[PDB]
């Protein structure tokens, strides 16, 4: 049994929290959608 | 109705999806391209591609909001047993022989999987969850957006 829950509205928050940094990486994607590093 | 929902297996959150236009969109790991319910009804997969890690339920994939190349995005994560928040970024790039993708260098449990990235305006630019672990055990994902035919 897969099933789904309403779980929010879709709303872009102001002030938010800003995290992460902006890696820049060489990938590779096969045919069974997995991305993989080169 | 419209709106971010999650995904579960009974019960187990494996993932989230987004409801717009009477479609639903989640990546095809979550659900592995088989039917949903819906409290009694029932959802039928219609679309879908393994390579994109993407399915679309009663309809074809209908988000059809492009990442600039340039802005902030705001992660609207779901994780397993929380409400949903918004998590602001400055994606970085997956590099392809095939062009780039924005990716976004946050990290949640699996079963996130699925929730939806958004611009500025709160359109879904993507959805989050099909990515790499880079050196030190952190996760990168792509921005990962269908096509609206
Ligand atoms: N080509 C390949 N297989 N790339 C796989 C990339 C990646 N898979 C992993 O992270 C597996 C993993 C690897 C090491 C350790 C852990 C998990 C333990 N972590 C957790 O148990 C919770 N966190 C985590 O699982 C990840 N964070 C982390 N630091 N490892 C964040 C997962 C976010 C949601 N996405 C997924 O679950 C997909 C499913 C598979 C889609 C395939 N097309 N997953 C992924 O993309």
């Amino acid at each position: 049994d897969m099933y789904i829950e309403r779980a929010g509205d879709i709303t872009w928050e102001k002030d938010a929290e800003v995290t992460g940094n902006s890696p820049r990486l060489d990938v590779a994607l096969d045919e069974s959608g997995d991305f993989s590093l080169v | 109705t419209d709106g971010v929902y999650r995904v579960m297996t009974r019960s187990t959150q494996v993932g989230v999806g987004v409801m717009q236009e009477g479609v639903f969109h989640t990546m095809w790991h979550v659900t592995k391209g088989a039917a949903l319910r819906s409290g009694e009804g029932r959802l039928d997969p219609y679309w879908g591609d393994v390579k994109q890690d993407l399915v679309s339920y009663c309809g074809p994939w209908k988000l059809d909001a492009a990442w600039d190349g340039l802005s902030e995005v705001q992660l609207l994560a779901v994780p397993p047993g929380e409400r949903a928040k918004n998590i602001q970024t400055l994606p970085g790039i997956f590099k392809t022989k095939d062009g780039d993708i924005g990716a976004v260098a946050l990290d949640y449990p699996a079963g996130t999987s699925g929730s939806p990235i958004l611009d500025k305006c709160g359109r879904v630019i993507g959805l989050y969850g099909n990515g790499v672990v880079i050196k030190n055990g952190s996760y990168v994902s792509a921005i990962t957006q269908g096509k609206r035919e």
